[PDB]
């Protein structure tokens, strides 16, 4: 009588929020009809929610030829901090046996200021060799074999036949 | 032709970094002048007209910028496929999409004094209300669609997607930069932090947009509390329940349907 | 060419170099190819140099880098477009097709023209006089 | 479960993988076909005829460039289906042969 | 025979065969199934083009092609699955089953039968005359 | 040295030396390996074992990896850092750097210095008279 179930767009939205599981909202049917209905609705997005589920999974993969650009991009780009990092590392040695060795007073916070800015340069080296070694091994195992071991399924007939 | 392609590259880049620029100006003043509105001064004083010209001009500055962008990636198109005449890049695409970002880009609230009759049932208890309300509300929340300018700035302002050499690789390998390609790249690189700025600023976007749409049929401070919306939004999100809270009116019910599709969405990206 | 680019060439172009030489290697590139994640065979590494030479070396340098760097790079070059589509209906691979062929998948495939047409095309393009046509010499014949 | 059992099995993809390749070799057949239409026609109407109506060859400069959009996007279909083809060939039913061969290679 | 079912049955000959000679190479057959992810061995391939042929060579055309085509396209509600139905009781591959097997067989694997019937089969195909039953004149004359 | 600390190490060799031989030889170690998921190759576990190797000879026994423990928990070592560091910019892997790749590197790469620092740099490290730097005993001079 008040028009809430009756209304058409009320109905669409019983059904979004019930097809989710997020709930009623202060909308109940007051006949087991609409009970049976948000029933069906309910079990039917529990079925779709794991197929999607599913699907992004496969969706969201790349493909052959965008990894052999992916790997170069990457190799490219790291490259580069390998370079630096040792760049900055050698620059810091350097500094401290000047600061050190040849000079006529010895000023303690120049020598304590180089002397931890070395350490931060190796734990930097470190990390970006990580980052190289994780990349060139997951990178090198998207290598096919079907047409290796036809090759040397050749090879060895030829071997044994001659 | 490199120096003209690098002259058009280099002018594409900086009309963009204008266009977003004039587009978040625009942005923050109706803000501010939606928050300052119900309270201080009314919307026959002085101030609601020295603050929508202000929009106004932007917008118009802001189409300018726009359509030049545009005249200068045709020519860009030109250059690359070896044509003479303009007319052989104007397809029906290229128009429908032109055409689309000029009338998205311009809606804004027009400087005037308008009013306009609103009825809404109330939740929970089920007894009307009628209320006079603003044109400038149906107007002003739609000027939220100009953040795509965002994804064209940092597409194009991107050291990884730009190197000659990696363009001439993947020329080779026969495929094509696309924004799907660049969006499964950063799927990959970092999704932590995909998953996280997203979340956040849709978080704090919708969370105002419930409040500024239902302040309007709201007497006892429920739906129209910052807070109160915080929280509605963060349990819609996470598919636990609505409380004891339900908007009032249809906005609100759609901001809570847009909230609960990407949260289900979301919940699946994480699972992964 | 500016300066930027030409640093942006010379980087990753030191690249498929393990020794730094300034020339390249047949085996530098397959070491390359294999860290990438991939492994032609010999004659595939052979002819991924063969399509870009100009002396007959079997050894490319900075200039034919960066002439086959200057394309690649691109939209459509509308030459590569045409060389295919010929490769498509050609079946024994030597650069000759068949003038019935012809007739039969303009009439029939797609689009199809009309007899004026096809009419006038054969008789154009009559240049071997047989029907043996050579496509390659109708390519930059019709599109010069 | 339902992760499980979407999956086909052998023998259904065995005819799967031949279902679409017999589609495809039709289509790329057919933007070849239309690219060449397109190029002799556009060098008729430019070269052949006494005057030029530039209507026309506008036209067909811009349908020639949605023919080759449509083959290269045919092609890299058509690319996409060997790479998941290849990858169901076994490895233990080789293994034994190649094994079996490497010794009478030895022993002989 | 509706000439649509012609034209498909041409297109689909024009694979297996990446030559444009009309003929079925043992090997073009090979590559065709390694295509599709198959990698059948060489006497597989020879008893796979053994089985239907009309002429002594191993060369199938499209006469030779569009025989079974019919008969593949039906239910198989023949003499071909008894062909299977012997074969699985039959140990070795020359084609006899001994009448004792028979006789043990049909009163006590499933729905057995009364000794009364298997006396009158066996007596019914008292053919051989020794007791090595050939099973190939017994589906001959029970199906005809 | 702790007792317990005597004791430990003595499970790792036992599962190292499953024979009871007393000394680690180039076969054990590969047992090992491949049982812990690694294939590594001859030449591989050759250059493993002379990194620890006593003196010339090619076993191990139990005083030579004592050694090489406690050495293996320091965390910085100053020494081996510094020796990558130089091997990143080392192309052909003699020992030896060229006086003006390092000038460049220094100047460029990273942080840089300026011209007085490194003409410094050169003038303490002209204790070769050539190009060539030889810099494993200037990391000795550098690390005193
Ligand atoms: C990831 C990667 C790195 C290089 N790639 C690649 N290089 C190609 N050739 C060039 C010739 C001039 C050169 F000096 F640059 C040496 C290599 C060709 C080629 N192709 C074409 C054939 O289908 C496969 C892809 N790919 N791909
Ligand atoms: C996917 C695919 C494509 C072809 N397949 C296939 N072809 C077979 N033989 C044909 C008969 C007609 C012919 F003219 F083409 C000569 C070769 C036999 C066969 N079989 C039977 C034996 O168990 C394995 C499946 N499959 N399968």
């Amino acid at each position: 009588q008040q028009d809430v179930t009756s209304n058409f767009l009320g109905a669409m939205w019983l059904i979004s929020i019930t097809f989710l599981s997020i709930g009623y909202g202060d909308m109940v049917p007051n006949t087991y009809c609409g009970k049976g209905v948000c029933l069906l609705t309910g079990i039917m997005g529990a079925g779709c929610t794991a197929l999607v589920v599913a699907v992004v999974a496969r969706k969201l993969e790349l493909t052959k030829a965008e990894k052999h650009v992916h790997n170069f991009m990457m190799d490219t780009q790291l490259t580069k901090r390998v370079k630096n990092a040792a760049a900055n590392v050698l620059r810091e040695t350097w500094l401290i046996y000047k600061n050190t060795k040849l000079v006529k007073k010895i000023d303690h916070a120049k020598v304590r200021k180089h002397q931890r800015k070395f350490l931060q340069a190796i734990h930097q080296l470190r990390s970006v060799k990580m980052e190289q070694r994780k990349l060139n091994d997951q990178a090198n195992t998207l290598v096919d074999l079907a047409k290796t071991q036809n090759i040397m399924y050749d090879m060895i007939s030829d071997l044994n036949e001659r | 032709k490199l120096g003209h392609r690098r002259a058009l590259f280099e002018k594409r880049k900086r009309l963009s970094d204008y266009a977003l620029i004039f587009g978040m100006f625009g942005i923050v003043v109706m803000v501010i002048e939606t928050e300052l509105s119900w309270g201080a001064y009314d919307k026959a004083s002085l101030y609601s007209l020295a603050l929508k010209c202000l929009i106004s001009l932007s917008t118009i500055i802001l189409l300018g910028l726009i359509i030049v962008y545009h005249a200068r990636e045709i020519q860009l198109f030109m250059v690359d496929n070896g044509a003479d005449d303009w007319r052989i890049a104007m397809t029906y695409e290229r128009i429908f999409f032109i055409c689309l970002e000029i009338l998205v880009c311009a809606i804004h609230p027009i400087p005037g004094n308008y009013t306009f009759t609103w009825t809404a049932r109330l939740a929970f208890s089920y007894a009307p209300s009628t209320t006079t309300a603003d044109v400038d509300i149906i107007l002003s929340i739609p000027m939220f669609l100009r953040l795509y300018l965002i994804a064209r700035v940092m597409l194009l302002h991107s050291k990884l997607f730009t190197d000659a050499s990696s363009r001439s690789i993947g020329a080779l390998n026969k495929i094509n930069f696309n924004t799907r390609f660049v969006m499964k790249t950063l799927m990959t690189i970092c999704p932590g932090t995909v998953l996280l700025v997203f979340s956040i600023s849709l978080w704090i976007i919708a969370a105002w947009t419930v409040r500024a749409c239902e302040r309007y049929h709201d007497q006892q401070d429920v739906t129209s509390n910052f807070l109160g919306a915080m929280w509605l939004i963060s349990i819609t999100f996470l598919s636990i329940g609505y409380g004891d809270m339900v908007p009032n009116t249809y906005c609100g019910k759609g901001v809570c349907l847009l909230t609960g599709i990407m949260g289900a969405g979301c919940t699946a990206l994480v699972v992964a | 060419l500016t300066e930027e680019q030409i640093a942006e060439f010379k980087e990753a172009f030191s690249l498929f170099d393990k020794d730094g030489d300034g020339t390249i290697t047949t085996k530098e590139l397959g070491t390359v190819m294999r860290s990438l994640g991939q492994n032609p065979t010999e004659a595939e590494l052979q002819d991924m140099i063969n399509e870009v030479d100009a002396d007959g070396n079997g050894t490319i340098d900075f200039p034919e880098f960066l002439t086959m760097m200057a394309r690649k790079m691109k939209d459509t070059d509308s030459e590569e477009e045409i060389r295919e589509a010929f490769r498509v209906f050609d079946k024994d691979g030597n650069g000759y097709i068949s003038a019935a062929e012809l007739r039969h998948v303009m009439t029939n495939l797609g689009e199809k023209l009309t007899d004026e047409e096809v009419d006038e095309m054969i008789r154009e393009a009559d240049i071997d006089g047989d029907g043996q046509v050579n496509y390659e010499e109708f390519v930059q014949m019709m599109t010069a």
